[PDB]
């Protein structure tokens, strides 16, 4: 029951290798500030990838 | 049957992430010499070039005297390691002035205002046997397995 | 290329259009004088928790004056404070004559300079004026000058 | 016959010239009428007003503490020797943070991050009798028949 347990997907081509795929995130914080204030925090991005054979 | 509603929260901290937009003083006209340093790690200068004018960096040693903190950036930096590095004979960010998220080896939270001090390796430590004149301007955090903490620097 | 002067001349505000700095992520306990340094006991969620100058404390800052954030004439206790942590600002003094220019500055309990011969720390700018059968001096206050101690 | 080409290059810096767009921090005051001061020389302060603090300063002289660099500005005449000075009364400015080319009469470069040495007349020396707390940037280069040093100011 292997093939009709699990999804089969056919976006493949026959000659390839190798398959890879993206991942993002984030990060960041917010605070508390009076009317004047020169200390705003920061946020920012990620990315990472895997391999296939 | 019930619905039901979940919250998380993101994390707040990156090494070599600049904490806020409070002073600061970034040095963009340096190179990277002999090898690789990592983003969030303490860099020496070797020397400084009389005419052109560039000044040479590399990753802090012992013995030495630290100059700045390289600096987060997406477009300057190359992936290794599952990190960002500044790889050889490429400009590099480094901050003189400021707060920075700076990779840590220490196990306990600090003291506010206290000193920093260093490893031989350009990491900080609560111990260390390198000693600054930077401090600690409060943060302290983790993120998915890394302890970082925020310093804040002055010119040298 | 020159830096132009701040005219009102009133305690707690600042004197320059300098190189400034204002930390304004902070609350009080107790309360606060405009004019007087501040110390930090504390960090939560990355806001900073001050008060007024103990004696064998380490000033921070001092403390800002602002016409939205304080209406009654002062800080209060829970309230958001400003605090200059970098730059030119008039503050209260005890003292009876002017130091000499560019000497250390000393300050005694509640926030107020009282000397002008310490070793380390923020140092005399050059102005001193009266206010209220009392002075007001002019102080340069710089970020990483006071360390606290281990 | 054949065609030629020729080629040249500028000269780096001026004497009093600032170096960099690195955080600098200039004020205006007012020159004693005891003695004119040089561009691109040290200077010190005698005496500073009381209600707001505009500072009257003049030349260098032994034993005493230096306050900041003149630099270039409009304000500033030729002397007898075609060699550019401010007036006995008239506007200064003086840099008291950042990057500076100013004058020097030693013979060899200096190194980097060390303490500056000044003499009697404002000028940097190897061996001066006047200790500052100004640091060398590394920039060591000459105009015609004149040295000159890139010295980094801190803030008194």
């Amino acid at each position: 029951s292997a093939l009709r347990v699990f999804p089969v997907t056919t976006e493949l081509s026959p000659t390839d290798k190798t398959f890879e795929y993206m991942t993002f995130d984030k990060v960041g914080t917010a605070q508390i500030i009076a009317d004047y204030t020169d200390d705003l925090p920061l946020v920012d991005a990620l990315g990472t990838s895997e391999f296939g054979k | 049957q019930i619905n039901a509603s979940y919250q998380r929260d993101m994390a707040i901290a990156l090494p070599g992430m600049v904490a806020d937009t409070s002073k600061y003083n970034i040095d963009g006209a340096c190179v990277v010499n002999e090898g690789d340093v990592l983003v969030g790690a303490a860099v020496q200068v070797v020397q400084a070039q009389a005419v052109d004018g560039h000044k040479l960096v590399k990753a802090l040693t012992t013995g030495t005297t630290p100059y700045g903190v390289a600096i987060r950036s997406h477009w300057q930096t190359v992936n290794a390691q599952n990190q960002m590095i500044y790889e050889d004979g490429g400009a590099i960010n480094v901050m003189t002035s400021g707060r920075v998220w700076m990779l840590s080896k220490s196990t306990e939270a600090p003291t506010f205002g206290s000193a920093v001090k260093l490893d031989v390796d350009g990491q900080e430590k609560s111990d260390g046997t390198i000693e600054t004149t930077w401090t600690y301007a409060g943060g302290w955090t983790k993120y998915k397995d890394i302890q970082l903490v925020e310093v804040q620097l002055h010119q040298l | 290329y020159e830096n132009l002067f701040l005219r009102p001349a009133c305690p707690g505000n600042i004197s320059d259009t300098s190189t400034y700095n204002i930390d304004g992520a902070c609350v009080a306990q107790g309360d606060i004088g405009f004019g007087s340094a501040v110390q930090v006991v504390g960090i939560v969620d990355g806001v900073k928790v001050v008060a007024a100058l103990p004696d064998g404390g380490t000033p921070y800052g001092i403390a800002f004056r602002s016409q939205y954030e304080h209406l009654s004439g002062k800080i209060l206790d829970g309230e958001v404070c400003n605090v200059v942590s970098h730059g030119r600002v008039w503050t209260l003094t005890s003292l009876g004559e002017a130091p000499s220019l560019f000497s250390k500055l000393q300050f005694g309990s509640g926030g107020v300079v009282t000397g002008g011969s310490g070793s380390a720390g923020w140092t005399f700018a050059g102005g001193f004026v009266k206010h209220e059968d009392g002075y007001i001096i002019e102080v340069q206050v710089k970020q990483n000058a006071f360390i606290a101690p281990p």
